[PDB]
RNA sequence: GGAUAGUGGCCUACCAUGGUUUCAACGGGUAACGGGGAAUAAGGGUUCGAUUCCGGAGAGGGAGCCUGAGAAACGGCUACCACAUCCAAGGAAGGCAGCAGGCGCGCAAAUUACCCAAUCCUAAUUCAGGGAGGUAGUGACAAUAAAUAACGAUACAGGGCCCAUUCGGGUCUUGUAAUUGGAAUGAGUACAAUGUAAAUACCUUAACGAGGAACAACUGGAGGGCAAGUCUGGUGCCAGCAGCCG
């Protein structure tokens, strides 16, 4: 009396393999075996036999017996059994008894085994040809750090593919098949990309994690980067000429500090003196540069020794007027106040910021305050 | 598939369900008779129903006419055996007004009570429930029987059980067994 | 007076003809016979339906009181369309979790809203084969 | 709390050891002797579940 | 004329220009198989009829035939279009909208049991066979019948009142007590014998079987509609109730 796999076959449904010491089994009487969630009694359907090699390993017909004896092992076709979990003492109860209890001593080997499935977790789905392979895929994905929420058996069909979309709000890459050595309709693969999963079938079991981590690794790789632009990377600047004045504002800097982009705020401080005030305006952001002739995504630290020529827009307030209000002298920096922390962590990319920065972070502020 | 068995859906309900001037009359009725449900009053009003509208379909049609006639006497021998309906009210018309009543004082549970035998009358449905009373040759065991007129001169205790002759005591049995020791 | 209407004894026609003509100004005649039913009203046309929760929303009542009534937004299966389903009594959304299979029902009004809840037209019953009746009422726990 | 605060804040009173009640016909002849046979005391009106003659 | 078992534009050849139509043709939709019927019930009527009887379609989707009196048969065959098996890679074999059973779809539906004893049914046939059909199992789909205590004397106290010199006899009847007392009883379990194809189960009964702790009734209510709390403690525009008024 043990139960050694829970494979899903054809005509049957979820038949169970199980290894006999010593007994007699007859084409009727009921057993009494273990759920997972409920202590099951039930009676046998038929009983196979392999004739004379192999389990399973692949194929599929058998032999029909109507009493067996022990020591052997055997499949047991039987009802309700949908879920039955792997290890339990397989009793029988002929005239006598309510017997149990021994469903408390093996429902401990339950509560303690598929732990690493978050019931409430942020995704994704396995579905296994048996339970054995099932338990050790869960374990095999735990210490590899991918989060795992929810779990079946058997064959994959399109109502078991929304099972995993309550994620397609939230990530929305972190909701995907990892199906081992079982097949697909269609029907499913009809509903899966589509709206928008999406399938990985794979019967080793690491590729079912190669295939996963080299396809997660390219739109982690498109969320940072790119920011690019938002997150603003701050710079000093020395205006050495003045190319045009207003209308628009190009101005000959040269770069001594930290990195540029297109569109980083810019800042020319007139240096209070008393107030700490300026006050934060220098119209844009820089849409366009030209070293000579050629418009970059830029400058640092000090690439070219020829000075940059810039091109800053017009959005928010009055500009600026070249001479009156700020000149040649006033050296630029960047707008960072506060608010481009929010920005700063974004974790897991670092870097950038690289860990060569900043460190001018402990610099600013201040600077402005 | 040889034939759908038929059956009938005898005892009916009340359109309003808290008029409470009903209640009081329904309870009282309980109270005399010694009835467990509503159901068990409700036995008779669809039951006696269904003889006022036999009676409103043959009252209608002409007189000294076939069907008229000879189904309504039919009604009428029946109500008069059963002991409903009284001798000297053979008219057809008598029938409209029978009343509830009637029907409740001719059962096995109020006949018992008036010859004798059980006494406070809740005492006679637990005479009837326990196989007492064999009317002919034959135990009748159910509250709402229905007496036939006839076949009241033979309402006894029967020749077994209690009161009989051959069952003594199943309490006396322990008396019976732990006396004798004394 | 005539009252309009044709008092012929060949009028049959007309009498049939006018009437099925003035049928269509009732409302349960006429979304029986277009079928509004099928086509809308998010279930199947039918009493009750399955769905996935999403997320737990609080919405706020109407005008002369003041309270948030608690509810749950909900994948249809069958359907594929959302929905804003009711909890009922005190706290009970505890048990009905983030991620998990939900059967809905009507409120009783034939669609519209009920009481003091803004466009919010389904009832929340079972969890996972287990009521909120016995959830609620500690007689036997959710698997 | 925002999710079920008075099914856990309030006082907890428990069940008593009442005597019995009797079911069927017991219970229907309890209902015919309190209101009709042993006449209950009424001034004005009937009063079916009384209450204490206090404010 | 041809074909047909046989009538007919059913099909051809040469002609004639007719046929149906606001008394609704023609087209569209049906979450449409037609009836015998079912539900509700003053009289009239509304709504439903997949489904135990009768008739008609179809066997994954379309065409096509062979044998027989009778088949465009599908638990018979020949293709093409889907879907599917077994391969030693040469080729083989396919059709559960029969009976159980598994998938899937869903709010939504039973055992891979025992047997031809009945009902009938087929052959060359008294004899063989029949998942037609019957017998159990599962089954709060509906419907019928109706256990959970009954009678006592005391103990608590009320009602009638011969009379009410004050009482109280209490002659008559009642409801209240973990007082108590003898009498019943199948719910159970169980030799037998009936029952049955063989068994269960019912019906009859040997033996054992009730004392409030058990052999313990739930389900929804108690502001108005609508029968029933101006009851204690908690809660304090929150948590919640409420078909509607609130």
């Amino acid at each position: 009396a043990t139960i050694l796999e829970v494979k899903v076959v054809e005509g049957f449904g979820t038949t169970i393999d199980v290894i006999l010491s010593n007994g007699y089994l007859r084409e009727g009487d009921r057993i009494v075996l273990c759920g997972m969630n409920g202590p099951i009694v039930t009676n046998i359907r038929a009983l196979l036999t392999p004739q004379p090699l192999r389990e399973l390993r692949l194929k599929s017909e058998y032999q029909h017996h109507k009493e067996v004896k022990a020591a052997l092992g055997v499949k047991i076709a039987a009802n309700d059994l949908e879920k039955a979990v792997s290890g339990s003492r397989l009793l029988v109860v002929g005239p006598d008894d309510d017997e149990e209890e021994m469903m408390d001593d093996v429902m401990e080997d339950l509560t303690g085994l598929l732990d690493s499935v978050d019931t409430s977790g942020r995704g994704v789905v396995v579905q296994a040809s048996t339970l054995g392979s099932l338990e050790a895929l869960l374990d095999f994905l735990k210490d590899m750090k991918i989060p795992v929420m929810s779990v079946g058996l058997g064959p994959v069909y399109k109502r078991d593919i929304m099972k995993a979309c309550t994620m397609l709000e939230k990530a929305p890459e972190l909701a995907v098949m990892l199906c081992f050595d079982v097949k697909v309709d269609k029907e499913a693969e009809q509903y899966a990309a589509e709206q928008h999963i999406k399938i990985f079938n794979a019967d080793i079991i690491y590729h079912l994690f190669d295939a996963f981590t080299a396809y997660q690794k390219e739109l982690l790789e498109k969320r940072r980067a790119e920011f690019i632009g938002d997150a603003t990377f701050p710079c000093v600047l020395n205006t050495l000429q003045i190319i045009n004045k207003r209308g628009p504002m190009i101005i000959g800097v040269d770069v001594i500090e930290g990195s540029l982009k297109i569109g980083t705020p810019i800042c020319a401080v007139k240096y209070d003196p008393a107030t700490k005030e300026r006050i934060t305006l220098l119209l844009g952001r820089v849409t366009s540069l030209e070293i000579n002739h050629q418009s970059v995504t830029e400058v640092k630290k000090g690439q070219t020794n020829a000075g940059v020529a810039m091109r800053l827009e017009d959005p928010s307030g009055q500009q600026p007027i070249w001479g009156r209000h700020v000149d040649e002298k006033d050296t630029l920096y960047s707008h960072i106040t506060r608010r481009s922390i929010d920005t700063l962590k974004d974790p897991a990319f670092r870097d950038q910021v690289p860990k060569s920065d900043w460190m001018l972070i402990r610099k600013l502020k201040p600077v402005f305050g | 598939p040889r034939a759908p068995r038929t059956y009938s859906k005898t005892y009916s309900t009340p359109k309003r369900p808290y008029e409470s001037a009903r209640l009081d009359a329904e309870l009282k009725l309980a109270g005399e008779y010694g009835l467990k449900n509503k159901r068990e009053i409700y036995r008779i009003s669809f039951q006696l129903s269904k003889i006022r509208r036999a009676a409103r379909d043959l009252l209608t049609r002409d007189e000294k006419d076939p069907k008229r006639l000879f189904e309504g006497n039919a009604l009428i021998r029946r109500l008069v055996r059963i002991g409903v309906l009284s001798e000297d009210k053979k008219k057809l018309d008598y029938v409209l007004a029978l009343k509830v009543e009637d029907f409740l004082e001719r059962r096995l549970q109020t006949q018992v009570y008036k010859l004798g035998l059980a006494k406070s009358v809740h005492h006679a449905r637990v005479l009837i429930s326990q196989r007492h009373i064999a009317v002919g040759k034959q135990i009748v065991n159910i509250p709402s029987f229905m007496v036939r007129l006839e076949s009241e001169k033979h309402i006894d205790f029967a020749r077994t059980s209690p009161f009989g002759g051959a069952r003594p005591g199943r309490v006396a049995r322990k008396r019976a067994a732990a006396a004798g020791g004394e | 007076m005539g009252k309009g209407k044709p008092r012929g004894l060949n009028s049959a026609r007309k009498l049939r003809v006018h009437r099925r003509n003035n049928r269509w100004a009732e409302t349960t005649y006429k979304k029986r016979l277009l079928g509004t039913a099928f086509k809308s009203s998010p279930f199947g046309g039918s009493s009750h339906a399955k769905g996935i929760v999403l997320e737990k929303i609080g919405i706020e009542s109407k005008q002369p009181n003041s309270a948030i009534r608690k509810c749950v937004r909900v994948q249809l299966i069958k359907n594929g369309k959302k929905v804003t389903a009711f909890v009922p009594n005190d706290g009970c959304l505890n048990f009905v979790d983030e991620n998990d299979e939900v059967l809905l029902a009507g409120f009783g009004r034939k669609g519209k809203a009920k009481g003091d809840i803004p466009g919010v037209r389904f009832k929340v019953v079972k969890v996972s084969g287990v009521s909120l009746l016995a959830l609620w009422k500690e007689k036997k726990e959710k698997p | 709390a925002r999710a079920g605060k008075v099914k856990s804040q309030t006082p907890k009173v428990e069940k008593q050891e009442k005597p019995k009640q009797p079911k069927g016909r017991a219970y229907k002849r309890l209902l015919y002797t309190r209101r009709f046979v042993n006449v209950t005391l009424t001034n004005g009106k009937r009063k079916m579940n009384p209450s204490p003659s206090s404010q």
